[PDB]
């Protein structure tokens, strides 16, 4: 049941009367019994168990909270000026958080560089003349 | 204590220069500066980081996935690329098929 | 020639029936599930990735402001040349510097476990020995209490002057400068026109 | 009086000795935690090798294996996609030119 | 032409980032120079002659 409950347990929570139809769907972990042997660590750790340290994180979200901690300083120094919260730290240090750089500027400028500059622009150019 | 101050006044000085990299200080969050921003980081640590600068020498002898599968997963393709794979594996075979 | 079909094509083909015979289960899917990854994994790192953004703007240039201050306090000794160009700007851009050094200072003390602590909810275990550290710090200032108090009251005044110049200039600086790296993949000879005009659309690109 | 003051100054010298391992660590955890850093790019390793990721690198093979072997993973990734080209009629390219030439 | 490497990032994070509360660490270096200092209060007057 495990590969299936994974995707379900987060469904579940919100299915308690469809969990006598996504029970059906837990059966279908047992054909991957032999591969459990090897996939019992992926099997939660694919949508919610990976979701926090396998594909969420890969731990690249583990320091992306670490940081802002001193940066709040230099926030609530213009923070605690109720005349530069808004017009100041907030409207520049959250200008680029939140909505543009979540998936491509992971560090200071360079996560686009060597991924969405390095590799997302030429990864379809890696096979797409050869094949 | 001066047996403590010789190895506890560097620790509280130096420790303010991890104040902002409090994960790299950290063990369980030194890894996304040492490996998920790190696939051109650990070029300077060319030996100890094998993690993402050697996928090139990895598929070395992989030359379709040399510029391709070197440095993606290891910020964004993770979550993206592995979806796409099944329907590169399901048309791959219909560029098999072509042959057949 | 009966077998040169399906000799090279069943090398792949024989995955092809093994991931729609691991479909459903987790052989395929690792497939599957970043299927949903399009929003799965990005729903922890995204609330966490505004505090890694948030500091772009402050870890990368709100702090580059220090140039202003840093190198009348090491440069001075070690090279005179640059001495004179090291506090003249202090007067004017680090002047605020001064008083945010008491903006430093009232933090210690008091937001420390207030601010340095707010953006590390789930990563409260280690940052508590990191503000165990900087709260140490706080017993001998249990006898400078006095100094902990006004500093912020008189800081009011201060911080107009702490935001005329020190807190309005590069703090926009990254947040734009930064903007631009994202933009590039698709286009990057202009995109540091569009910096600030395409950031939100290159990501879902 | 002030030896009571002096214990509390010196209980702070040996209570930051809890966090003698506090700031050296950054140094030294930026490197000896190879073995998780690679395993972090091994399952990155685990998309790349697409023809095995439906099986089994996806859970335990790449992703854990590929670590500190990763050795192995030179022969164990590039096999998966250069016989994929290969059956891809990129290695046989003379033989299905002539073979439709022919036709 | 992967020439980027975020060492700097990394060192980002550490570059200016302690002085951006510099204030920070002397407060601890004061407890520790308070026991160096506490003793200093005890070695003062009849202790002079220490």
């Amino acid at each position: 049941d495990a590969a299936r409950i994974s995707e379900v347990k987060a469904w579940l929570t919100s299915q308690f009367e469809a969990v006598g139809k996504e029970v059906p769907n837990f059966e279908y972990t047992h054909r991957s019994i032999t591969h459990l042997y090897n996939l019992a660590t992926a099997s939660q750790a694919k949508s919610q168990a990976a979701t926090i340290v396998a594909n969420d994180f890969r731990l690249k979200a583990s320091e992306y909270r670490a940081q802002a901690a001193r940066i709040r300083e230099i926030l609530e120094s213009a923070g605690m000026s109720q005349e530069s919260l808004p017009s100041n730290v907030v409207s520049s240090a959250q200008v680029l958080a939140n909505v543009a750089n979540l998936l491509n500027i992971r560090d200071t400028e360079l996560s686009s560089f060597l991924v969405a500059m390095g590799d997302i622009s030429l990864r379809k150019t890696g096979v797409e003349e050869k094949r | 204590k001066e047996v403590s101050a010789f190895f506890q006044s560097p620790d509280n000085s130096l420790y303010m220069l991890p104040a902002t990299p409090q994960g790299l200080a950290r063990d369980p969050s030194a890894i996304p500066s040492i490996c998920r921003i790190s696939a051109a980081l650990q070029y300077p640590a060319g030996l100890e980081g094998s993690d993402a600068s050697l996928a090139s020498v990895l598929e070395s002898l992989e030359f379709c996935l040399r510029v391709r599968g070197s440095e993606a997963c290891v910020l964004e393709d993770l979550a993206k690329a592995i979806d796409l794979v099944h329907i590169r594996q399901d048309l791959v075979e219909s560029g098999h098929s072509l042959l057949d | 020639q009966g077998a040169a079909q399906n000799l090279p094509a069943d090398v792949n083909q024989l995955i092809d029936q093994l991931e729609r015979h691991c479909l459903a289960p987790d052989g395929s899917l690792v497939t599957k599930s970043v299927y949903s990854d399009l929003q799965l994994a990005r729903e922890e790192m995204s609330r966490e990735r505004l505090r890694y953004l948030e500091a772009m703007a402050i870890y990368c240039e709100a702090v580059a402001m220090v140039e202003e201050y840093q190198q009348a306090i090491s440069v001075a000794n070690h090279g005179g040349i640059r001495d004179v160009q090291g506090l003249y700007p202090q007067l004017g851009l680090k002047n605020s510097p001064q008083v945010y050094e008491t903006l430093e200072h009232r933090l210690v003390v008091a937001e420390a476990a207030q601010k340095l602590r707010l953006p590390l909810i789930s990563d409260g275990g280690e940052i508590h020995e990191e503000e165990i550290e900087k709260w140490l710090g706080i017993t001998p200032a249990y006898l400078s209490y006095v100094q902990l108090q006004n500093t912020i009251s008189m800081d009011m005044a201060d911080y107009q002057m702490f935001l005329a110049r020190e807190i309005e200039g590069r703090l926009k600086e990254k947040c734009d400068k930064l903007a631009d790296a994202i933009v590039d993949d698709t286009d990057s000879s202009t995109g540091n026109r569009n910096s600030s005009a395409r950031l939100p659309e290159r990501v879902k690109f | 009086k002030v030896i009571e003051s002096e214990l509390q100054g010196y209980l702070s010298a040996t209570r930051s000795r809890v966090g003698r391992c506090s700031a050296l660590i950054q140094a030294a955890s930026d490197v000896q935690e190879q073995g998780a850093v690679d395993d972090r790019d091994s399952f990155l390793h685990g998309v790349r090798d697409l023809l095995s990721i439906h099986s089994n690198t996806q859970a335990g093979l790449s992703t854990y294996v590929s670590a500190p072997a990763i050795i192995q993973q030179i022969v164990a990734l590039q096999s998966d996609l250069s016989s994929l080209q290969s059956d891809l009629e990129n290695s046989l390219p003379d033989d299905r030119n002539r073979c439709i030439n022919e036709l | 032409r992967m020439l980027e490497v975020s060492r700097e990032e990394a060192e980002r994070k550490r570059m200016l980032d302690e002085r951006a509360n510099y204030r920070h660490k002397q407060a601890l270096l004061e407890a520790y120079d308070q026991q160096c200092d506490e003793a200093t209060r005890i070695f003062a007057e009849y202790h002079k002659r220490l």
